[PDB]
RNA sequence: CUUUAAAUCCUUUAACGAGGAUCCAUUGGAGGGCAAGUCUGGUGCCAGCAGCCGCGGUAAUUCCAGCUCCAAUAGCGUAUAUUAAAGUUGCUGCAGUUAAAAAGCUCGUAGUUGGAUCU
């Protein structure tokens, strides 16, 4: 039973907000996982990328705690990645899934050459950076598949990308930084300005302003 | 930084020539001292005569006795130590036997616990050690 | 000096990673669905498609009215239409990149004789073809990888000299008939 | 953003900064969108209309979002000449 | 009612069988 | 019969020729890299395995075997030279504060590079 605590959840639960791109358009921080469960739900699938034991030295020996990396995606242009450390593996995974849901970003897809059909590749060459790891994504011809390492390929398939060349520099053996550098590159697709997006923006009322009267009485 | 002119090809090529010699693989291949010190002389296999049976104690933390053989090479008269691979395969070799010897997997480097041994036995008296070990062939009489 | 020719090719390429779990499941599914013998029979069709995609990608970088683009583009498109992989109404150089291995695997004689009802399965078709029971236009063919040209689809029949056509019974029925 | 058939194939169209013309992403939580009310020429009460400005987090971290909004309001006639 | 991969990994992540308990836990998760 | 200088082989054709230890598929593996058993018996830092990390000191997921399992397949292991991987020779395209590394400092010839400006 979803009892929302934020005013975005109280508008999602009341059918007022009827799309995730409506929340993405205004850059509002999403703090409840039931909002993501509301819109994507049956489309979402997750993947455990690694389980990392970490240790903290104490007077009476070590202190062990386990870290979990979880990727999530709907294979249709949404992808997220979450990491969580906890004393038990089951709790770590359960808590990392929530974070992965809360990190979900949209992905922009483009065309390599001629524009027939749905977009299939990245719109342009994009680079992601994370602690000595560099990941470069290059558009690829239709039907080539994902030419990449097994770690970024999972996140690239979660995001709906079909074709892409990849390059990687730095210590990629640390998959915690290798996965956070490809996630960073995917996030940049809706940050790169192209002549497609040169039109002046029309400003629509934010949901907080549009449903003021509903929020006051609820 | 590096020079970037249109008339720089000689500088770039000469610098690359000079700096390639600081690559140890390149120097080892192209200098010629590592070819004269190679007992096989550039060959993958060689034949030799067994002089003695030796036992080499393994490097720590392992504790065992790897069973090898001392072999004198026919084509140049050099002397090497060759490891006899499988379980009990030393019982098939006898002194004054002619054996076929190969590299031991790391292009002139020692492998594993066995210290200072770069070679392994393949055949004894024109019979492969695998056939003897699996009971396909026996030593000629 | 001899009057001999030394021209030959390899017709396949092995995968770079030998134990990729996703690729092992994907390839065995094709083997089982089309009744193939070994993994090398998937890497062959995949090599042929890879070379077709590579010629198209090279032609697509020329000018739209480049004389070589209009000559070798028409030839490739016509060749793909002739065997039945590409459609008649899709003769554009960008629709080659939409082709799949399953399209090429459907035009094998083994698949076709099964889909025409001559065989009861995809494994019965293999033995039927290899045992000299099938003919294409009065010619007996016993190569299961024979790619059926489109205007040959109608001329696949039982051989004229086989027990399943108008031929004599095989050795077994003849021998059992005299047993009594 | 659209194919050869003219269909729009973009999941959504992001906003752009009114100051630096930069795309405001989905995780730019330091970006603001501000409405400034419009008044009547005679009575000077809230007409019911407003003008909207979007400022990005990079510009308002830089300290230049105070001058940017003032410039944008001067351009629209809300602020007097000097 | 067999063995629990979670418990196996948590108890043998630093022993000789760590590489196997990781594989079994990954099989259970995915 | 055909082939061929004459033959052989392939192709074409009478006769004989297939049920289950056979008209019997092999080569390497099963801790990770890397697909696939903490199965059962033996050994006990020995014998041996192991490209690397490592296994073996009386309950060995790794040795020797049985069973089972999986990778390619009329082929599959090993040694060696070599290409890619190597953006670890870097023109594209690497580095030089602390990880390897800017000459003690300045002058100076060859070499390299060189500000507007004209229909
Ligand atoms: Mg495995």
């Amino acid at each position: 039973e979803w009892m929302p605590v934020t005013k975005l959840g109280r508008l999602v639960k009341d059918m007022k907000i009827k799309s995730l791109e409506e929340i993405y358009l205004f850059s509002l921080p999403i703090k409840e996982s039931e909002i993501i469960d509301f819109f994507l739900g049956a489309s979402l699938k997750d993947e455990v990328l690694k389980i990392m034991p970490v240790q903290k030295q104490t007077r009476a020996g070590q202190r062990t705690r386990f870290k979990a990396f979880v990727a999530i995606g709907d294979y249709n242009g949404h992808v997220g990645l979450g990491v969580k450390c906890s004393k038990e593996v089951a709790t770590a995974i359960r808590g990392a899934i929530i974070l992965a849901k809360l990190s979900i970003v949209p992905v922009r897809r483009g065309y390599w050459g001629n524009k027939i059909g749905k977009p299939h590749t990245v719109p342009c060459k994009v680079t992601g950076r994370c602690g000595s790891v560099l990941v470069r994504l290059i558009p690829a011809p239709r039907g080539t598949g994902i030419v990449s390492a097994p770690v970024p390929k999972k996140l690239l398939m979660m995001a709906g990308i079909d074709d892409c060349y990849t390059s990687a520099r730095g210590c990629t053996a640390t998959l915690g930084n290798f996965a956070k550098a490809t996630f960073d590159a995917i996030s940049k697709t809706y940050s790169y300005l192209t002549p497609d997006l040169w039109k002046e923006t029309v400003f629509t009322k934010s949901p907080y302003q549009e449903f003021t009267d509903h929020l006051v009485k609820t | 930084g590096k020079c970037r002119g249109l008339r720089t090809a000689r500088k770039l090529r000469s610098h690359r020539r000079d700096q390639k010699w600081h690559d140890k693989q390149y120097k080892k291949a192209h200098l010629g001292t590592a070819l004269k010190a190679n007992p096989f002389g550039g060959a993958s296999h060689a034949k030799g005569i067994v002089l003695e049976k030796v036992g080499v104690e393994a490097k720590q933390p392992n504790s065992a006795i790897r069973k090898c053989v001392r072999v004198q090479l026919i084509k140049n008269g050099k002397k090497i130590t060759a490891f006899v691979p499988n379980d009990g395969c030393l019982n098939f070799i006898e002194e004054n036997d002619e054996v076929l010897v190969a590299g031991f997997g790391r292009k002139g480097h020692a492998v594993g616990d066995i210290p200072g041994v770069r070679f392994k036995v393949v055949k004894v008296a024109n019979v492969s050690l695998l056939a003897l070990y699996k009971g396909k062939k026996e030593r000629p009489r | 000096p001899v009057a001999r020719s030394w021209v030959c090719r390899k017709t396949y390429v092995t995968p770079r990673r030998p134990f990729e779990k996703s690729r092992l499941d994907q390839e065995l599914k094709l083997i089982g669905e089309y009744g193939l013998r070994n993994k090398r029979e998937v890497w062959r069709v995949k090599f042929t498609l890879a070379k077709i995609r590579k010629a198209a990608r090279e032609l697509l970088t020329l000018d739209e009215k480049d004389p070589r683009r209009l000559f070798e583009g028409n030839a490739l498109l016509r060749r793909l239409v002739r065997i039945g992989v590409l459609d008649e109404g899709k003769m554009k150089l960008d629709y080659i990149l939409g082709l799949k291995i399953e399209d090429f695997l459907e035009r094998r004689l083994q698949t076709q004789v099964f889909k025409l009802g001559l065989a009861k399965s995809i494994h019965h078709a293999r033995v039927l073809i290899r045992q000299r029971h099938i003919r294409v236009r009065k010619q007996v063919v016993n190569i299961p990888s024979f790619i059926v040209r489109l205007d040959s689809q109608k001329h696949i029949d039982f051989s004229l000299r086989s027990p399943y056509g108008g031929g004599r019974p095989g050795r077994v029925k003849r021998k059992n008939a005299k047993k009594g | 953003m659209q194919n050869d058939a003219g269909e729009f194939v973009d999941l959504y169209v992001p906003r752009k900064c009114s100051a630096s013309n930069r795309i405001i992403g989905a995780k730019d939580h330091a970006s603001i969108q501000m409405n400034v009310a419009e008044v009547d020429k005679v009575t000077g009460r809230f007409n019911g209309q407003f003008k909207t400005y979007a400022i990005c987090g990079a510009i308002r971290r830089m300290g230049e979002s105070d001058d940017s909004i003032l410039r944008l309001a001067k351009a629209d006639g809300i602020v007097s000449k000097n | 009612l067999g063995t629990d991969p979670y418990e196996d990994f948590q108890e043998n992540w630093n022993t000789k069988h760590s590489s196997g308990v990781t594989r079994e836990l990954m099989r259970e998760l995915n």
